RNA sequence: GAUGGGGAAGCUCCGUUUCAAAGGCCUGAUUUUAUGCAGGCCACCAUCGAAAGGGAAUCCGGUUAAGAUUCCGGAACCUGG
RNA sequence: GCUUGUGACGGCCCGUGAAAAUCCACAGGAAGGAAUAGUUUUCAUGCCAGGUCGUACUGAUAACCGCAGCAGGUCUCCAAG
RNA sequence: UUGACAUUGUGAAGAGACAUAGUUUCUUUACUUAUUCAAUGAAGCGGAGCUGGAAUUCAUUUUCCACGUUCUAGCAUUCAAGGUCCCAUUCGGGGCUGAUCCGGGUU
């Protein structure tokens, strides 16, 4: 009111310079973004062979939870807890006797890529967890055929990021499973029924299935609108 | 033998163009949003010789919808067009000669300059002198507009090309005959280094396939392939007919 | 939550953190001493018989000075050498390639006084 | 034009020692007669509007 | 004619603002203290290329065997602080 | 009158006869500012400073290029009766 | 220059054989991510919506266009004045709105 007023503002081409908007949409990002963005683009436009999109499908939250939680326990050992341990024996078996076994038998998640394969060779996982990344895809790709006619139950989880947390590495492209203490041993049988429901069990199926040839939204407009007016009228 | 004159001009040694005093380029708006959606208000602020071009060309400002600023630009100038004018250019503009409009939004029979190929290529078709092109279809679906260039072919582009009203000024540049040497001179003094012309049938074989003989003659047919090659081409390339032109051209 | 909002359309390089050098080991052990000492600048006396006559009737020294040194750095070394204020300092390059300085004193000197103290004439 | 005083450098009216006076003169009226007509335009296709 | 680049077995060729994450000014925030962050800009993209082009500002008198719009005398002017 | 400088004009052109540094002005009004005393260095006067390199002479029927103190060649300013 | 092979992928109709099930191969004509070309200090794209309204209603909307500027050689810039919410009321300052949503495909 005061000796104030109302002016409005007229933005309607030729006249008022147009005010700061969100150019977000607009930004000539550096090549290097471009390049990953398009990358995830061109991977779905082509039609991806079902050998690869047995991946995209991956563990939910809710059950992944589930299995980082079980999991979460039987972290490797410390660096601190081994010096810790070596002492414990180091002294204690090299006098008190003991035959090395003043330390009881140690059960932990087991990993490396390498180590895991010979181990579902060898029937002795009891599961397995991929990661859903893993950028030369090659390097885990065999893994679902390779449990599934092992006959060992299997999960691409997403994270290998996560599956390096719960093992003190950066990133861990596999993690996995082969023993238990007993008052675990429940809940893994659970934990397994659930997660073999949703990969092994729906394998061979996923197989027949081709993935990507997706559609940018502005040509999926295009047919949605040219497919909804030509045929019914 | 001898590197003959038309293969030299490539490498552009004394062979490009004099430069130093031209205006700039000539060219339309940046094809931006006030354009393509409605249209936007300019003053011709000034037109003007531009050197070794037919004709003037029209200093245009305008306001720059993103800063607070003028922007020029250069177009040719329409005949008519005049200093203090106010151009409009964009899809829902006016048709009064000056303005820009895209070629869907003009009757067939509109007259129009500096047309672009491609929409928003800045201007292409029909910048010399008294030249123009005339508007001669639509076709809605798929939005192509037919228009016959100044040569005389018939052409048809995106009708989000967008034109100029008017023919371009300076016409009939062509009709005053140069009377002398000096004038062609000064003439391609400001254009390249192309004048005078040596006949090839008064040079050496080295120089030329015309050269040499104790008589002056091209000796062989001088109407050359396409298929032929550098060093080769010199005379009625590709010709595909030769002789005096009798009667009634005008394309049908 | 959501995304940043740019309401420029051109992407920067970041400004990012510039570290100062903190070395590990030394540049060269010990710093060379004054390249250009008074005593290095002014290098001897001009004594010819048309420089003698700047000295008894202009109140100029006439100096052989380094090619290196500047008029500042003439005046000064003259300054400390000498006892002595100076007015200007005008230099040139004498063909043998070697630098002359006229160097005028201020009215409270008497150049030529001051030559045979320095010890010349 | 740096080593003078700015009364060297232009004349009191508004636009001094830029514009030619008369030329001032001329965009004052225009300014307000656009200014005016302005107005004149905007009750008039109001009227327009709630008269149709 | 360097540079992110693209050619070329390579000596090097092309490109010069070019398909590049290209850079820096004003002061504020310091009263641990010397200068981090706070804004807001400006996106101009090397550089070399004229002793006849462009360009801040000095004149007279006197003086030397040989310098002088350069020294001496007097009297000015510009640029930075 | 002569040489030169400059002005307002006029003829000419299908020829209409550079660029950049740099300087100023204006539009704008962010801001900062008085009465117990504030604002102002585009007014005057006053203080300090101004580096580096070239500077001699010849420029031609002997100081340059023509094997040379060669009747050749080699860009220009001043101009009395 | 002309052909073949490789870069080379996705539909759809049509021809072509085991000899009238569809693995395969070409003619046509679709698609976009390869490749190609223009543009711009990658600024306003695509989709939906508000409003208006032409429109004619065979239950009610079945749609289509629009959806801030054209007597004048002016002026248009300080995240915008207005409106509204906060800070603990100081001067300063900050959201939201003004300027509608959704997708980050610069066009
Ligand atoms: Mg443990
Ligand atoms: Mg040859
Ligand atoms: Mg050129
Ligand atoms: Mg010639
Ligand atoms: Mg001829
Ligand atoms: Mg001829
Ligand atoms: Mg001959
Ligand atoms: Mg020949
Ligand atoms: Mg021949
Ligand atoms: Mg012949
Ligand atoms: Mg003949
Ligand atoms: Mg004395
Ligand atoms: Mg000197
Ligand atoms: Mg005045
Ligand atoms: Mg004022
Ligand atoms: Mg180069
Ligand atoms: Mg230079
Ligand atoms: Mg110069
Ligand atoms: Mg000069
Ligand atoms: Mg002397
Ligand atoms: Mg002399
Ligand atoms: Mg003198
Ligand atoms: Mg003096
Ligand atoms: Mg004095
Ligand atoms: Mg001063
Ligand atoms: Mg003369
Ligand atoms: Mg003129
Ligand atoms: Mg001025
Ligand atoms: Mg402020
Ligand atoms: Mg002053
Ligand atoms: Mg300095
Ligand atoms: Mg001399
Ligand atoms: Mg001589
Ligand atoms: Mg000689
Ligand atoms: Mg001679
Ligand atoms: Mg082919
Ligand atoms: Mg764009």
């Amino acid at each position: 009111n005061p000796l104030t007023h109302s002016t409005p503002k007229n933005f309607g081409i030729g006249q008022a310079v147009q005010p700061k908007r969100n150019l977000s949409r607009y930004v000539k990002w550096p090549e290097y973004v471009r390049v990953q963005r398009q990358k995830k683009i061109l991977s779905i436009r082509l039609k991806v062979p079902p050998t690869i999109a047995q991946f995209q499908y991956t563990l939910d939250r809710n059950t992944a939870a589930e299995t980082f939680k079980l999991f979460n326990k039987y972290r490797p050992e410390t660096a601190a807890e081994k010096k810790e341990r070596l002492t414990k024996e180091a002294a204690a078996v090299a006098e008190g006797k003991s035959k090395q076994d003043a330390s009881p038998k140690p059960y932990a998640v087991k990993y490396g890529l390498n180590h895991v394969v010979a181990l579902i060779e060898n029937k002795k996982a009891k599961l397995v967890l991929i990661a859903n990344d893993v950028d030369p895809i090659e390097l885990v790709v065999f893994l679902p055929a390779l449990c599934k006619k092992m006959g060992v139950p299997y999960a691409i989880v997403k994270g290998k990021a996560r599956l390096g947390t719960l093992v003190n590495q950066k990133t861990s492209a596999v993690a996995a499973l082969t023993e238990v203490r007993a008052e675990d041993e429940a809940a893994l049988a659970k934990l397994v029924s659930t997660i073999d429901a949703n990969f092994a069990d729906k394998y061979d199926e996923v197989k027949k299935h081709w993935g990507g040839g997706i559609l940018g939204n502005k040509a999926q407009a295009k047919m949605d609108k040219r497919a909804k007016n030509s045929d019914s009228a | 033998g001898r590197v003959i004159r038309n293969q030299r001009k490539g490498a552009g040694s004394i062979f490009t163009s004099h430069t130093r005093l031209r205006q700039g380029a000539a060219k339309l708006r940046t094809l931006d949003y006030a354009e393509r959606h409605g249209y936007i208000r300019g003053i011709v602020k000034q037109i003007v010789h531009d050197s070794g071009r037919g004709a003037p060309l029209a200093k245009v400002v305008f306001r720059d919808p993103y800063k607070y600023r003028l922007r020029e630009e250069i177009f040719i100038a329409n005949e008519g067009v005049h200093t203090g004018q106010f151009i409009y250019a964009g899809k829902k503009a006016s048709l009064n000669v000056g303005n820009v409009l895209p070629l869907g939004s003009v009757p067939e029979g509109t007259i129009v300059s500096n047309v672009e190929e491609k929409p928003g290529d800045r201007g292409a078709l029909a910048r010399a002198s008294g030249n123009y092109v005339i508007i001669i279809g639509h076709n809605p679906d798929e939005n192509k507009t037919r228009v016959r260039l100044p040569s005389g072919a018939k052409k048809v582009i995106s009708s989000d090309a967008r034109g100029v009203i008017g023919v371009i000024a300076g016409g009939g540049r062509v009709d005053k005959p140069l009377l002398k040497a000096g004038r062609a001179f000064h003439k391609y003094r400001l254009k390249r280094n192309s004048w005078p012309k040596t006949r090839g049938v008064a040079m050496n074989p080295v120089d030329h396939p015309h050269g040499g003989g104790n008589h002056q003659h091209i000796g062989k047919a001088s109407t050359i392939s396409r298929g032929a090659v550098s060093g080769q081409k010199a005379g009625l390339i590709a010709a595909r007919r030769t002789g005096l032109l009798r009667g009634s051209q005008k394309t049908q | 939550k959501a995304l940043k909002v740019r309401t420029s359309a051109t992407f920067r390089l970041p400004k990012t953190l510039k570290l100062a050098r903190a070395p590990k080991y030394a540049s060269k052990a010990v710093p060379h001493y004054n390249r250009l000492d008074s005593y290095k600048v002014i290098e001897q006396p001009i004594t010819s018989e048309t420089a003698m006559k700047k000295v008894e009737d202009g109140n100029i020294l006439v100096f052989q000075v380094s090619m290196k040194a500047n008029k500042y750095q003439i005046k000064k070394a003259v300054k400390e050498l000498y006892e002595v204020d100076v007015l200007k300092v005008n230099t040139l390059v004498r063909p043998n390639g070697t630098k002359k300085a006229y160097v005028r004193l201020t009215a409270d000197y008497d150049a030529l006084d001051i030559a045979n103290r320095i010890g010349y004439i | 034009y740096a080593t003078v005083s700015k009364t060297h450098k232009t004349v009191s009216r508004a636009y001094g020692g830029s514009r030619c006076a008369n030329c001032v003169k001329e965009r004052i009226i225009r300014a307000f007669l656009i200014e005016e007509q302005k107005i004149v335009k905007k009750v008039v296709k109001e009227q327009t509007e709630a008269a149709k």
